[PDB]
Parts: C-alpha cells; sequence; structure tokens
RNA sequence: UAAGUUGGGCACUCUAAGUUGACUGCCGGUGACAAACCGGAGGAAGGUGGGGAUGACGUCAAAUCAUCAUGCCCCUUAUGAUUUGGGCUACACACGUGCUACAAUGGACAAUACAAAGGGCAGCGAAACCGCGAGGUCAAGCAAAUCCCAUAAAGUUGUUCUCAGUUCGGAUUGUAGUCUGCAACUCGACUACAUGAAGCUGGAAUCGCUAGUAAUCGUAGAUCAGCAUGCUACGGUGAAUACGU
C-alpha cells in the first residue's frame, strides 16, 4: 500500500503521525485513543480535520507519542493530519486554511520572573 | 457499655465506631479488625453477640483505658518533678526540642 | 555494538571554537584514514546561576548567568599510527577541552 | 536521637569515676554539655554552665526521662514582663 | 572582625566540619559557590571583566 | 477585546454546554466539570421525563435578562440592553452562582432541580431575573436619553 | 528481544551549526498624492510576532564605611586576639509576608497513562534482601544524550464514606524509633503509635491578574557535617470577562 508521513507539534509535545487510508481507527501507541484520553469524550474535536477535510472519512491511524501532558500532545495529532492531507492532495488545504488545523500554535509557557513563586502568582503590596 | 471499652456509637461502621475510644486513632483499629475476623461492615452495627465476645476479649490486647491518661499525667508531673527545664517548658507550648515562641499564644492559651 | 573504532569527545564554550576544531580534525582523520565519523553534535549543557543586583539589600533585583558548554562527539574506525597522530596533533585553539580514548 | 549508643563526655567520665570510688563530692565543676546521666551518675552534684555562672544540681534516681543536658536556662526571667 | 578568621578558616580543625567556605580575596562568607569559591558580588563583578570562561547575559 | 470562541462539545451535541462546562472547573479540572455536567444531564431526563435540549434552552431562556442597569455620574445608572453573548454569559453565571447557592450535597441533583425549576419559571435565577426586571425599566426615566 | 536489546537502518523524531523566513512585504480602499490607517491574500508566523537582556540627562544629600577600597577622627597591654559554653530562636501582644484547613468538584483505599529541565566522583546509590515505617545490609552501573536521582503529581477506572467539628481538619503532647554530626538539652530533620484543637469561607478595609495568564498540580537545583511553607528554575493542567473612557 501507500502511506503518508507528517509530523505534530503542540505544547513541547512531539507526534510522528502514520497515516494510512482504510475503514478509520486509532491505536495510539498500539493503544486505542479511549485507552489514552482521561476521561475523555473530546476526541469529535480531534475528528474535526475529518469532518471539514476530507468528509466524511476515513483514514486508519497509527501514531507514537510522547513528552508533555495528555491534552498538547492529543491536540498534536491534528497538524500532522492535515500535513499529510495536504500532502495526499493540494485540494483540501482551501478547506483546510480557511478553518485552521494546520498552521501549528506558537505559544507555549513563559520563563518566569521575580514576582512569581512556586504558584504562578504575582506579589502583593503593603498596606496599611 | 457498649461493644469495648466505652463511648461507641450505635449503628456505625467498626473502621470509625473503634476510634472514638481513648487509645486506637486509625492503624491499630484496622490491625486488630483483622485479628478478630470483623467488618464495617458498610457503615451500620452488624456486630452480633457471637463476635461481640470476641472483639470484647481481643481488645484487651493494647493498653488503652484512662490509664493512657494516667500515665501521661505522671510522665508529664516527674518530667516538671525535678525542677526540670522540660517542666518549665511544658506550660509555654514548648516541646522537648523546641518552637520559637513569638506566635505561639493562639493554639495554646 | 562490537568494531574496530576510536572515540573522542570535545569540549569548548564557543560553538565556532568546537566546530571548526572538529572540522579541522575530521579533515586530518580522513586525510590519513576513512570512514571518519562526522561531528555528531550533543544535548550542549547549559549552566544557571542566580544572584541579586545589589550590595545590601534588594534581593527583588535579581539577574542571572549561565555557562554554556558545547560537546561534541566524533568517531574513527580501522585505526592507525597514522590517525593517532592526527588526533593527538593539532588541537589549537586550546580552549578546546579534548581527551583521546580508543 | 542517637542509637549508635550514648555518648558521656570521657572527660566527665575520667573525673567521676575516681569521684565516685571513694567518698563523692557535692560540688563539681564542669561544662556538661555533650553527655547525659545514666544508672552510674546517681547521687552527685554536677553544674552544667549555663553561661553566666555553672549552677550545681544534685543527682536523684528519678531523672530518667530528664538529663544533665540542661536545668537552669539561660533565658532567665523571662525574657518578658508577664508569666506563662 | 574579619583579619582573625581568615586565620580560622585556614588553621586545622578539632574534627571534620567547623569550617566554613568563603571567598578569597573578598571576605563575606555568605552567597558563596563551591564552584569558584569567590562571593556573590566579586564574581558577579569578574563576570563583567571577561575573565571566567562563561557567561551573563542571561536572558534564558 | 475579542471573544475567541470555544466551538465543539458534542457532550451531548450543544454550544451552550461548551461554554457552560469552563465555569465550573475551579482550579483548572476540566474533566470532574464534564462529569457532573454530564450527570445531571442524564438525571434532568431520567426525573420529570424530557429531553435535556428542551428543558435547558427554555430554563436558560427564562433566566436570561434581556434589560440591564449601569452606573455611571450624582448617584444615577443607565438601564442598557444586554448582547447576547453576556447575556449568556450572565444567565449562565447567576444559574451556578444560585445552583452553589442551593448547598445541596449531590454531584448532579443540585443543578437538574435548578434547571427543572426554572423550567417552572421560579428559583433564585428567575428570582435574579425579577429583582433586575424590577430595579430595571422601572427607573428608566433619567438615563434613556443618553446611550 | 522483557526491552531498541542487537543486525542493520538515519526515513521520522531528536540533537547543534549555518542559512531561508516576517522587513508595510504585496494588493484594494482611506488619507495633503506623504506619513500613516483599514481590509485581503499568502505564509508556520502581519503591522516593535511572544518573551527576556538592556533603565536617558537627572530626582529621592535614597542605601551601603558591615563585601571591598578609602579621606578625616578614635582604640591598642585593648574598641585588637584565642578558646568553652550561652545567644542571635526569649515572650503579654501588634503588623507584614506565606503555608495548611474550615470537605461533597469532597475523605480513605485499590488499579492505572501522560513531562520538561537540572544534578551527580570520591558524588549518583541499581537490583536483591530486611523492616509497618523513617531507613539498614549489599554492591552493579555511573566524570555522563549511556547509569542514578526519578513513581512524575494533578489526573482516569473502581469501592466506600452520605453532611456531622464529620474516616473533616492535623494543631498540640507523650511514647517508641531513623539519619547526620563527637553532642540534636536551651536549637536539626524524619517515621510509627497515642490526642485530635481552633476552624463550617470571613467585616471595615484591601491585593493581583487581559490567554497558556490567573487558578491549580507536581519536579529539580543552589546554599548544604545534617536542616527551605523561602528563592531560583522546569514542566502539567487551565478558563471567565475587557460594554466603554
Amino acid at each position: 500500500q501507500v502511506e503518508y508521513r507528517g509530523t505534530g507539534r503542540r505544547k513541547n509535545s512531539v507526534a510522528r503521525v502514520r497515516l494510512v487510508p482504510g475503514e478509520g481507527n486509532i491505536t495510539v501507541n498500539n493503544r486505542d485513543v479511549r485507552e489514552y484520553l482521561p476521561f475523555e469524550s473530546l476526541i469529535l474535536d480531534l475528528n474535526q480535520p475529518f469532518d471539514v477535510t476530507e468528509t466524511k472519512g476515513n483514514y486508519d491511524v497509527l501514531v507514537n507519542v510522547h513528552g508533555g501532558g495528555f491534552t498538547g500532545q492529543a491536540q498534536a495529532i491534528r497538524h500532522g493530519i492535515a500535513r499529510a492531507l495536504l500532502e495526499a492532495d493540494p485540494e483540501y488545504r482551501g478547506s483546510l486554511k480557511r478553518a485552521g488545523l494546520l498552521t501549528r500554535d506558537p505559544r507555549m509557557k513563559e520563563r518566569k520572573k521575580p514576582g512569581l513563586k512556586a504558584a504562578r502568582r504575582s506579589p502583593q503590596f503593603s498596606k496599611r | 457499655a457498649r461493644i469495648a471499652g466505652v463511648d461507641i456509637p450505635r449503628e456505625k461502621r467498626v473502621v470509625i465506631s473503634l476510634t472514638y475510644i481513648y487509645g486506637i486513632g486509625t492503624s491499630t483499629a484496622q490491625k486488630i479488625l483483622e485479628e478478630a475476623n470483623v467488618s464495617a461492615d458498610t457503615r451500620v452495627k452488624d456486630l452480633t453477640d457471637d463476635e461481640l465476645g470476641r472483639i470484647r476479649e481481643v481488645v484487651d490486647g493494647y493498653k488503652v483505658e484512662g490509664d493512657l491518661r494516667r500515665e501521661t499525667n505522671l510522665n508529664i508531673k516527674r518530667l516538671m518533678e525535678i525542677s526540670s527545664y522540660r517542666g518549665i517548658r511544658h506550660r509555654r507550648g514548648l516541646p522537648v526540642r523546641g518552637q520559637k515562641t513569638k506566635n505561639n499564644a493562639r493554639t495554646r492559651k | 555494538m562490537a568494531k574496530q573504532k576510536i572515540r573522542i569527545r570535545l569540549k569548548a564554550y564557543d560553538h565556532r571554537v568546537i566546530d571548526q576544531s572538529a572540522e579541522k580534525i575530521v579533515e586530518t582523520a580522513k586525510r590519513s584514514g576513512a570512514d571518519v565519523s562526522g561531528p555528531i553534535p550533543l544535548p550542549t549543557e547549559k549552566s544557571v546561576y542566580t544572584i541579586i543586583r545589589a550590595v545590601h539589600m534588594y534581593k527583588d533585583s535579581r539577574e542571572q548567568f549561565e555557562q554554556r558548554t558545547h560537546k561534541r562527539l566524533i568517531d574513527i574506525v580501522n585505526p592507525t599510527p597514522k590517525t593517532v597522530d592526527a588526533l593527538m596533533g593539532l588541537n589549537l585553539p586550546s580552549g578546546v577541552d579534548i581527551e583521546i580514548k580508543l | 536521637s542517637i542509637k549508635k549508643g550514648p555518648f558521656v563526655d570521657e572527660h566527665l567520665m575520667k573525673k567521676v569515676e575516681a569521684q565516685e570510688g571513694s567518698e563523692k563530692k557535692q560540688v563539681i565543676k564542669t561544662w556538661s554539655r555533650r553527655s547525659t546521666i545514666f544508672p552510674n551518675f546517681i547521687g552527685h552534684t554536677f553544674a552544667v554552665y549555663d553561661g553566666r555562672k555553672h549552677v550545681p544540681v544534685y543527682v536523684t534516681e528519678d531523672m530518667v526521662g530528664h538529663k544533665l543536658g540542661e536545668f537552669a536556662p539561660t533565658r532567665t526571667f523571662k525574657g518578658h514582663v508577664a508569666d506563662d | 572582625a574579619k583579619t582573625s578568621m581568615v586565620a580560622k578558616q585556614q588553621k586545622k580543625q578539632k574534627y571534620a566540619v567547623r569550617e566554613y567556605t568563603r571567598c578569597e580575596r573578598c571576605g563575606r562568607p555568605h552567597s558563596v559557590y563551591r564552584k569558584f569559591k569567590l562571593c556573590r558580588i566579586c564574581f558577579r563583578e569578574l563576570a563583567y571583566k571577561g575573565q571566567i570562561p562563561g557567561v551573563r547575559k542571561a536572558s534564558w | 477585546v475579542p471573544k475567541r470562541d470555544v466551538l465543539p462539545d458534542p457532550i451531548h451535541n450543544s454550544k451552550l454546554v461548551t461554554k457552560l462546562i469552563n465555569k465550573i472547573m475551579l482550579d483548572g479540572k476540566r474533566g470532574t466539570a464534564q462529569r457532573i455536567l454530564y450527570s445531571a444531564f442524564d438525571l434532568v431526563e431520567q426525573r420529570s421525563g424530557r429531553d435535556a435540549l428542551e428543558v435547558f434552552e427554555e430554563a436558560i431562556n427564562n433566566i436570561m435578562p434581556v434589560l440591564e442597569v449601569k452606573a455611571r455620574r450624582s448617584n444615577y445608572q443607565v438601564p442598557v440592553e444586554v448582547r447576547p453573548e453576556r447575556r449568556t454569559t450572565l444567565g449562565l453565571r447567576w444559574l451556578v452562582n444560585y445552583a452553589r447557592l442551593r448547598g445541596e450535597k449531590t454531584m448532579e441533583d443540585r443543578l437538574a432541580n435548578e434547571i427543572l425549576d426554572a423550567a417552572n419559571n421560579t428559583g433564585g435565577a428567575v428570582k435574579k431575573r425579577e429583582d433586575t426586571h424590577k430595579m430595571a425599566e422601572a427607573n428608566k426615566a433619567f438615563a434613556h436619553y443618553r446611550w
């Protein structure tokens, strides 16, 4: 067969996408998506790239991912999805870029500076 | 009265009904529960008489009584007896080590 | 993995000096031999030292330092007393931290 | 808090051994910080140097919860106006 | 006074650690790093001279 | 200054829930809020049999203020029509605030009681709407010839 | 194969060097045709992208003679010097700063997935065994992308608790123990047992915060014979609103 591979980066995490057309089924790290996301019922947001792009679908997916919390990496899949769907055909880019899902976010945490401490709280003043 | 020692609330689970008695907190309670083969069971007093006898006889294994209070009073009494510095600091909310009393007036006095 | 090999590790505090030294050593190594391993980078450990811009009070105005540390790895296969000299002869400039091994 | 063992000042030992085999004394000069009371320390009048003047304290049998470490505090009334 | 403590931290000691690590030039013992054995202010100031290998830029 | 909405929360398929859950997540724990909101929305369907959509929509309809006041300057206060975004924000805000003030011991039953009693045009959220609509649109005399 | 552990592989990720890239750059409109403004495309990133480093002449005769240097003045058989112990930690209270609670988005138990950064030579202490436990024996590996710190935690699946000063809270005290140091008595830290306080969201007044922020959860480092609710740093999770001046 044929396989399309594009990376996904978000929130100090890394995604190695393996996209192969099919009936549609994902097993992240040889483990199903429901077996990897707490709780969670937000995988339909991960299916939005399949709902607006390649309507309705679907393609089988295998992925290996490590680093960062579950939200940042469960959201890193979509940019690899978009890259692979653009690699498949440039037609899908017009529907992708009007909604995003390809532009990898450039926003992460910030350093820390005097005023913050063990918890991310600013200091007070001397009243009275 | 009623099931062991004194002060046992009716219709309550054993793990917490065995605490009000002065001398057991939360660990040795479960230890003697494993000794006596009993259960909370959930939350109500299911303790039948055949096991009342066994638990009432097992409870003697520890020094659980007002005798613990008596021992504490004689301990502090002797510790203050030899004009002991530690006896002086027993009135200041000051343990055998020290507590750096500047605000240590609220909890103690 | 078992094989004949010469392995070296490089340390300096300037990426330009360390990579130019690595380049010249690779040149000399493949000059008197072959199949040399390139200047493989390494996560280049850093440092940090928090210090207060102050003399007597005012810890609020803190300021930071670091000591960046480049590390470089080169491997050589099929040794010879020629690659030995190519390693132990020329390390200039002498800010770099070379340790010849096998 | 030492399980390694007790830690009586050897120096106090050397003096008290001769002090105890024959007749004891009712006054002793020492520093008595790196030692403690043991069964063989009974019947003496040691003096922990509180910092200003060492005060002789007579050994009794009953001081096992208490020790030689300290008996005459340096705070010494109080430091404060009020009382406990 | 500081002058005799230079000798104090130099002379032998009754046992293992009755010592403290102070800066050789600056007499301030507080806020010193064992990596360099210089105090707070002196090592900050020598960093600006560009003598000790490493950097002061920060922003990392 | 814009809003930056949140789009999908197909649990259950709807949009107001997506904004709602983001208020209950005290100290940033979204799963607990999602679970309890799901349990409560299944409960409100269980008791007093109906669909969650009808009860929720008509409940937030009975508790959405349409007129509101704002103060400025002596002491005067201009009644102001509320933007639909701020309308729903205030509705959900006061709904959750009075569900908290209800004070029940259950994960879900307090919210079910709140929304289903609002479905009866009664309740503390309805009380707040009535109080605001009584103080407002009765003193619209002075600041009506203004913004 | 327990395993990327090894044969190989460098496609991917990653790692660090160099460049490419975002500079009103292009178009349309506005605008004294200009500056500039608005929208649109493109792009990963459009109007100093996000952040940090950098703080003008000068003001507060701001702080420091206790880092240091130093004018002037003062001490010297002592205003200098050594040692042991005490003390910087006291205690009617006031204030500041912060930590933990006053619990059903919760309490306890059981199972279970997901980080980054940093440190380590005479240091990191792996496995194993012992012990309820702090810890003890042991000795592999480790000058470091190799081995260790180091299970990440919150979190998810379950059971139970069912509104009480509560299996709430964990303050106080005593006992028995663990490690350091010669010595944990004034003054180290830690575990187990025993008690289970005030406290059921807080007044006048008041502080911080415009998006990865707050709120919230953990982690490491420095200093360090042993001792950090503090500091620095790192990651996890994570929104409400900004009508308008």
